[PDB]
RNA sequence: UGAAACUCAAAGGAAUUGACGGGGGCCCGCACAAGCGGUGGAGCAUGUGGUUUAAUUCGAAGCAACGCGAAGAACCUUACCAGGCCUUGACAUGCUAGGGAACCCGGGUGAAAGCCUGGGGUGCCCCGCGAGGGGAGCCCUAGCACAGGUGCUGCAUGGCCGUCGUCAGCUCGUGCCGUGAGGUGUUGGGUUAAGUCCCGCAACGAGCGCAACCCCCGCCGUUAGUUGCCAGCGGUUCGGCCGGGCACUCUAACGGGACUGCCCGCGAAAGCGGGAGGAAGGAGGGGACGACGUCUGGUCAGCAUGGCCCUUACGGCCUGGGCGACACACGUGCUACAAUGCCCACUACAAAGCGAUGCCACCCGGCAACGGGGAGCUAAUCGCAAAAAGGUGGGCCCAGUUCGGAUUGGGGUCUGCAACCCGACCCCAUGAAGCCGGAAUCGCUAGUAAUCGCGGAUCAGCCAUGCCGCGGUGAAUACG
C-alpha cells in the first residue's frame, strides 16, 4: 500500500465537502468520482455516492469501513452468476 | 511475400546511406526528424525536377544537402533565382546553416527511381500499362544497363481484379551482394486506386 | 524451489534482495 | 471437450448444439474425437464451416461451404465422414498378400 | 538417417582408469549435463564395491557390463495384417548402449537412498548375474529365443 | 480517433505519467523506439533505404 | 419387332497439361525408426473459445490463429461502456469582418473537461514634440469553404509480411515435332547439399533460382599500446599499485589461409572412397539471403489508397468504469512432485550489453524491501556486478516432509496526481494441489538436447514465467 511517509489520500475536493458539512452540521447527499480517496474519520456518518462508471452508489459510511479506499464499496461489475 | 529490399541488403556493400553522419543517442531522432522533414519538403518541390537521391552532410550546426537530379535547371532556376529560394525555406524549417548543392544525374534513363516515376505517371495518364513497362525496359537497356526488370501492381487498366504485370530483360542477379542494382519506387494515384511500380536496374558487378 | 520467496533460490529467479538473500 | 468458434459473426447456443448434433454422426465410427474444432465464418457467396478433429488414426481436416449455412455444415459433415472411413479402413486394404 | 550411416562418436578416456566404457558410463548416469557429479557418483560406487568386495571396481564393471549385453533381440515388422515379433542379433555397438541403458535405470529403481550406492549395488549384482539388469537381458534374449521361428523374416 | 490522438500525444499533459511515445512518422502508438522517435513498422522502411545513418542488416 | 409424353444443353470420341490413387520405380527432410527431454494430469502465469457484462473495444482461425498485432492496458494508452461537456472543432489550407495581437498570471463554478472572468506591456515601415491612421508579424471572437472518423469493404488495392520451401525448381529466345492444346530443351546414364556438375541427345543458347560475392566464429600475420595487458628487472603502502615495457592476453581495422590443391585407389568424365600435411577438409560451424508462383492467405487497426457510409456526431475534450469479469473449454509457458535432491554458511569460473531529472561505489538506519548520506563515470577508466549451476563444509533421512510454494490473514517499502476495481517488492503467519500424469502429442543429430544463470528493447512502475540476445556445464542415439 500507499506509502506512510507520503499523505493519507484524499482528493480535497472530496475532503472539502465533508468538512463544509461537518461545520453547518451534516448531511445532503455526496456524489464524488472519487473511487482512490481513503474514507476519513471525519467522513464517518456520511453517506456519499460513490459513482462505480455507471451509477452512483450510497454509500453510508460506519466506523468499521475508516482505513479503506471509497471504490471498495461501490462494486464495478455486474456478476449474478454463469448459467 | 518474400523478396528483401535490394538497397537495404546492399547498405555497405555496392550502395551508401543517404545520411551520412554521427550523432550521439541524446541527439541521433532530432537531426534523423530534421533530415526527414528536409525530405518531405524537397521530394515536393523538386518532383518536377527528376529527384533521384538525397544526401545529407552534418558536423555542428551547419548541413550540407547534395541533390541529385535529371533536369539541374528546374532546381537553380534563373541565374539562382529558385536555388536561393530554397535556401531560405530550408534554413527557415532547419534553422541553422542549409549548404544546398545540386548535382547531375548523368542518365536519368540509368536511374532507377527515375524509370519508375516515369512509367508512374505514364499509367496515371490512363497508358496502356504493359506497352509501358516494356517501353521503360527497352529504354533502360539502351542506355547501356546490363539488365533491367519492372513490375507494376493493382487494379490495372481499372480492372477491377488486381492482377501484376513485369517484364525483363538481361541479368537482374538480386542474389548476388556484388551487384550493383539501382531500386526505386513510384506511387501512382487513380481514379480507381492505387498502383505500385517497382523498377530495377543492374547497372553492373562491381 | 525456484518458486519460493523465503528462500535463496527463490530470490534469485525473481531478480530481488532481501533477509534469504542479502547483498 | 468441443469448441466452436464463431468468426466475425454472432451465433446462438441453439445454433451451436445443432453443430455438435452433427458432429455427432462421426461417434458412429466408435473412435475417440479428440478436441474437435469448428469455426463457422461468412464469405460474400455463402458461410463456411471449417474442422480439425484428430483421431487415434490420423487428422481430420475439412471446409464445407454452401449459402445456406446449414448445408455449409452438412457438406462439412460429409467430407468429414469420408475422411474418417478412409482413416478407419485403409490398413485392411493390403492385409494380403 | 537416409543418406549414409551415422558415424559412433568416439568418446574420451577417463581420467581414472583411462577408459571409453566409463566415459559412456558416466554419461548415461549424467543428469541435466552435471558430469562432476556424474563423475563422483560412479567413482564414489567404485569405492564402495571395493569396501563390500575387495576386487578391483574396473574388473567388475566390466565383468557386470559383459553379463548385461543382449545378445539376441525382438525387433517387430508387421508382415501382412499382424506385427510380429522378429529374433535378431543385436550389433556390438547397440549391445554395448543397451547394457549401460539398464545398468542405470534398474540401478535407479533400486530402494537405497544414495546414487552411488545403488550404482555400486547393482553392478556389484550384474557382474555375479543377479538384479534386474540381468533379469533385462535374460527377458528380452527369452523373446528372441520363443520366436525363432520368425527368424526367416529376418532382414 | 487518430489524428486527434498523434496531436494530443504532443501537447505537455496535467500530470508527467500520461505521456507515452507516439511514432513521429506513422502516429503509432506502439512498439515505439526511444533512440529513433520510430515504430518497429518505420524503423525498417527508413533503414532499408539507407536513410537512418549508421544502420545496417544485422548478421553474425 | 419397338414407340410416345415428358425432360436436359448437353450426352460423347481421342488427345493435352495438371492433380490425385488404399498404382509402380528412384530419391530427400528430426518425416519415421534409434535415442534424450517434455506437452496432455497439478498449482500458477499467459493467449483464445465461450459465457457474463453498461462495456468486458478490435483483429488473428488447421498446419501457416491461440506469451500472435501488444518490444510494457492503474490514469494515459484506448479504438469499448456510463456520465459531464465542445461545434470550423484537438489538427491543415483558406477568404472575409470585429478585438487586441502575440505571451504570461491568477479568480469563480466544476470530478475534470468545460463554462464564467478579473489581470497586465505588440515590435514594424510609418504623419509620430500631437490625439490619432494602419500593414502584417500571432492570438482572440463570428462566419463560410472545409476538417475530423481505429465507421464498412484485405472480395476493389499499394506497401510489407506469412506459407509451401533453402524445397530444386520455374521459364524464355530461336530451331525441330504436333491440325491443335502442347511437346522438345528441362528427358536419359552417372554425380551433387542443388536444373551441382559430367557424358549422351533435334536441339543450341539465355534468364530467374542453386552456388559465390557479405557478416559472425575457428588458426596465423601486419599495423596499433590506453581507459586494456604484465613475461622479465627495479621499487612494491602490501592492490599491475609505482617505474617501465607492448612482449603475452586483449581490443579492431587490414591481410594470409582450403582449392578435392597433394599421394593411393575407382572412374569415360564429373566425382566418390582412403591417406598425409594443417588450427581448420571435402559447403570447416552458424548467419544474412527465399525463384515463377500458390494459398481470392494476412493486414483498410502501422502507413497509404478507390468506393461506400457519419457531420452540434459514427468527429473532439474530460472524469469514472471496462479491456484484468468466470459454471466452463483449448493453446503456449512457469514452478513442481524431491536425495543425481532441498536448506544454510563459506569459496571460485563467463559473455554480450546497458548507463548524466542515468548507472551507483562506499558509509550509516532498518530482519528486509528500502531510506538518508556520498565518491566515480560524457564511461576498455566509473557503475549495474553477485553470474548460477559448480567447489568446500554443515544440516535434512524418504515422510505430502527442511519436497512443493498455491491460497489467505497482518504489517511495511517504492513508483506514480492516484495502486478499490488493477502494480511490483519486502517481512511475519498461513503452507493448497501435486507421489511423475488417459486417449493423444511436441522438440532436438553436437557444443545440439538437457540443465544453469547474465543482459537488452518496451519501460514512471510493472502484472516478463513472454520476446530477442549472451555465455556456463554438457549428453544419448541414427540398423535402416
Ligand atoms: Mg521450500
Ligand atoms: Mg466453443
Ligand atoms: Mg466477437
Ligand atoms: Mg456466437
Ligand atoms: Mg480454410
Ligand atoms: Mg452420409
Ligand atoms: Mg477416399
Ligand atoms: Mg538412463
Ligand atoms: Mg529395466
Ligand atoms: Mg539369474
Ligand atoms: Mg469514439
Ligand atoms: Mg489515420
Ligand atoms: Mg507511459
Ligand atoms: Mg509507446
Ligand atoms: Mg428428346
Ligand atoms: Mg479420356
Ligand atoms: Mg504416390
Ligand atoms: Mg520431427
Ligand atoms: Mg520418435
Ligand atoms: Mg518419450
Ligand atoms: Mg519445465
Ligand atoms: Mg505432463
Ligand atoms: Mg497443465
Ligand atoms: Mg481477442
Ligand atoms: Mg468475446
Ligand atoms: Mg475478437
Ligand atoms: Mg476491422
Ligand atoms: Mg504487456
Ligand atoms: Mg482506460
Ligand atoms: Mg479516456
Ligand atoms: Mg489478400
Ligand atoms: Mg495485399
Ligand atoms: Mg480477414
Ligand atoms: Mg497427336
Ligand atoms: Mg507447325
Ligand atoms: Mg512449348
Ligand atoms: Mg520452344
Ligand atoms: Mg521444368
Ligand atoms: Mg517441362
Ligand atoms: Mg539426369
Ligand atoms: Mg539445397
Ligand atoms: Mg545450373
Ligand atoms: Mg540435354
Ligand atoms: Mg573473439
Ligand atoms: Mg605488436
Ligand atoms: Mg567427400
Ligand atoms: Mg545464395
Ligand atoms: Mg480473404
Ligand atoms: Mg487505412
Ligand atoms: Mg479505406
Ligand atoms: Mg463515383
Ligand atoms: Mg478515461
Ligand atoms: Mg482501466
Ligand atoms: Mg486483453
Ligand atoms: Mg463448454
Ligand atoms: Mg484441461
Ligand atoms: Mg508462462
Ligand atoms: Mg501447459
Ligand atoms: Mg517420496
Ligand atoms: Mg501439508
Ligand atoms: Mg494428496
Ligand atoms: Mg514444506
Ligand atoms: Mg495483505
Ligand atoms: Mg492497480
Ligand atoms: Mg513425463
Ligand atoms: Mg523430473
Ligand atoms: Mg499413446
Ligand atoms: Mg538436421
Ligand atoms: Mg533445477
Ligand atoms: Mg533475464
Ligand atoms: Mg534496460
Ligand atoms: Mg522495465
Ligand atoms: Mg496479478
Ligand atoms: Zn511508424
Amino acid at each position: 500500500p500507499r506509502s506512510l511517509k507520503k499523505g493519507v489520500f484524499v482528493d480535497d475536493h472530496l475532503l472539502e465537502k465533508v468538512l463544509e458539512l461537518n461545520a453547518k452540521g451534516e448531511k445532503r447527499l455526496i456524489k464524488t468520482w472519487s473511487r482512490r480517496s481513503t474514507i476519513v474519520p471525519e467522513m464517518v456518518g456520511h453517506t456519499i455516492a460513490v459513482y462505480n462508471g455507471k451509477q452512483h452508489v450510497p454509500v453510508y459510511i460506519t466506523e468499521n469501513m475508516v482505513g479503506h479506499k471509497l471504490g471498495e464499496f461501490a462494486p464495478t461489475r455486474t456478476y449474478r452468476g454463469h448459467g | 511475400g518474400n523478396k528483401i529490399h535490394p538497397i537495404g541488403f546492399r547498405l555497405g556493400i555496392t550502395r551508401d546511406w543517404e545520411s551520412r553522419w554521427y550523432a550521439g543517442k541524446k541527439q541521433y531522432r532530432h537531426l534523423l526528424l530534421e533530415d526527414q522533414r528536409i525530405r518531405g519538403l524537397l521530394e515536393k518541390e523538386l518532383y518536377s525536377a527528376g529527384l533521384a537521391r538525397v544526401d545529407i552532410e552534418r558536423a555542428a550546426d551547419n548541413v550540407a544537402v547534395t541533390v541529385h537530379v535529371a533536369k539541374p535547371g528546374v532546381v537553380i532556376g534563373r541565374g539562382g533565382e529558385r536555388i536561393r529560394v530554397l535556401r531560405e525555406e530550408l534554413a527557415k524549417l532547419t534553422g541553422k546553416n542549409v549548404a544546398l548543392n545540386v548535382q547531375e544525374v548523368q542518365n536519368p534513363n540509368l536511374s532507377a527511381p527515375l524509370v519508375a516515376q516515369r512509367v508512374a505517371e505514364q499509367i496515371e495518364r490512363r497508358f496502356a500499362v504493359r506497352r509501358a513497362i516494356k517501353q521503360a525496359v527497352q529504354r533502360v537497356m539502351e542506355s547501356g544497363a546490363k539488365g533491367a526488370k519492372v513490375i507494376v501492381s493493382g487494379r490495372i487498366g481499372g480492372a477491377e481484379q488486381a492482377r501484376t504485370e513485369w517484364a525483363a530483360q538481361g541479368r537482374v542477379p538480386l542474389h548476388t551482394l556484388r551487384a550493383n542494382i539501382d531500386y526505386g519506387f513510384a506511387l501512382a494515384r487513380t481514379t480507381y486506386g492505387v498502383l505500385g511500380v517497382k523498377a530495377y536496374i543492374f547497372l553492373g558487378e562491381v | 524451489g525456484k518458486g519460493d520467496r523465503r528462500t535463496r533460490r527463490g530470490k534469485i529467479w525473481r531478480g530481488t534482495y532481501g533477509k534469504y538473500r542479502p547483498r | 471437450t468441443m469448441n466452436i468458434t464463431s468468426k466475425q459473426m454472432e451465433i446462438t447456443p441453439a445454433i451451436r448444439q445443432h453443430v455438435a448434433d452433427r458432429l455427432a454422426k462421426l461417434e458412429k465410427w466408435q473412435t475417440h474425437l479428440i478436441n474437435p474444432h469448428i469455426i463457422l465464418s461468412k464469405e460474400p457467396q455463402g458461410f463456411v464451416a471449417d474442422a480439425t478433429i484428430n483421431t487415434p488414426n490420423g487428422v481430420l481436416v475439412a471446409s464445407g461451404k454452401h449459402e445456406d449455412m446449414y448445408t455449409a455444415i452438412n457438406e462439412l459433415i460429409n467430407k468429414l465422414e469420408r475422411q474418417l472411413n478412409k482413416l478407419q479402413h485403409k490398413g485392411e486394404a493390403r492385409r494380403a498378400a | 538417417a537416409r543418406r549414409r550411416r551415422a558415424e559412433v562418436r568416439q568418446l574420451q578416456p577417463d581420467l581414472v582408469y583411462g577408459d571409453v566404457l566409463v566415459t559412456a558410463f558416466i554419461n548415461k548416469i549424467m543428469r541435466d549435463g552435471k558430469k562432476n557429479l556424474a563423475a563422483r557418483i560412479f567413482y564414489d560406487a567404485c569405492k564402495i564395491i571395493q569396501e563390500k568386495t575387495g576386487q578391483e571396481p574396473l574388473k567388475v564393471f566390466k565383468q557386470a557390463v559383459e553379463n548385461v549385453k543382449p545378445r539376441m533381440e525382438v525387433r517387430s515388422r508387421r508382415v501382412g495384417g499382424a506385427n510380429y515379433q522378429v529374433p535378431m542379433e543385436v550389433s556390438p555397438r547397440r549391445q554395448q548402449s543397451l547394457a549401460l541403458r539398464w545398468l542405470v535405470q534398474a540401478a535407479n529403481q533400486r530402494p537405497e537412498r544414495r546414487a552411488a550406492v545403488r550404482i555400486a549395488h547393482e553392478l556389484m549384482d550384474a557382474a555375479e548375474g543377479k538384479g534386474g539388469a540381468v533379469k533385462k537381458k535374460e527377458d528380452v534374449e527369452r523373446m528372441a529365443e520363443a520366436n525363432r521361428a520368425y527368424a526367416h523374416y529376418r532382414w | 480517433a487518430r489524428k486527434a490522438l498523434i496531436e494530443k500525444a504532443k501537447r505537455t499533459p496535467k500530470f508527467k505519467v500520461r505521456a507515452y511515445t507516439r511514432c513521429v512518422r506513422c502516429g503509432r502508438a506502439r512498439s515505439v523506439y526511444r533512440f529513433f522517435g520510430l515504430c518497429r513498422i518505420c524503423l525498417r522502411e527508413l533503414a532499408h533505404k539507407g536513410q537512418l545513418p549508421g544502420v545496417r542488416k544485422a548478421s553474425w
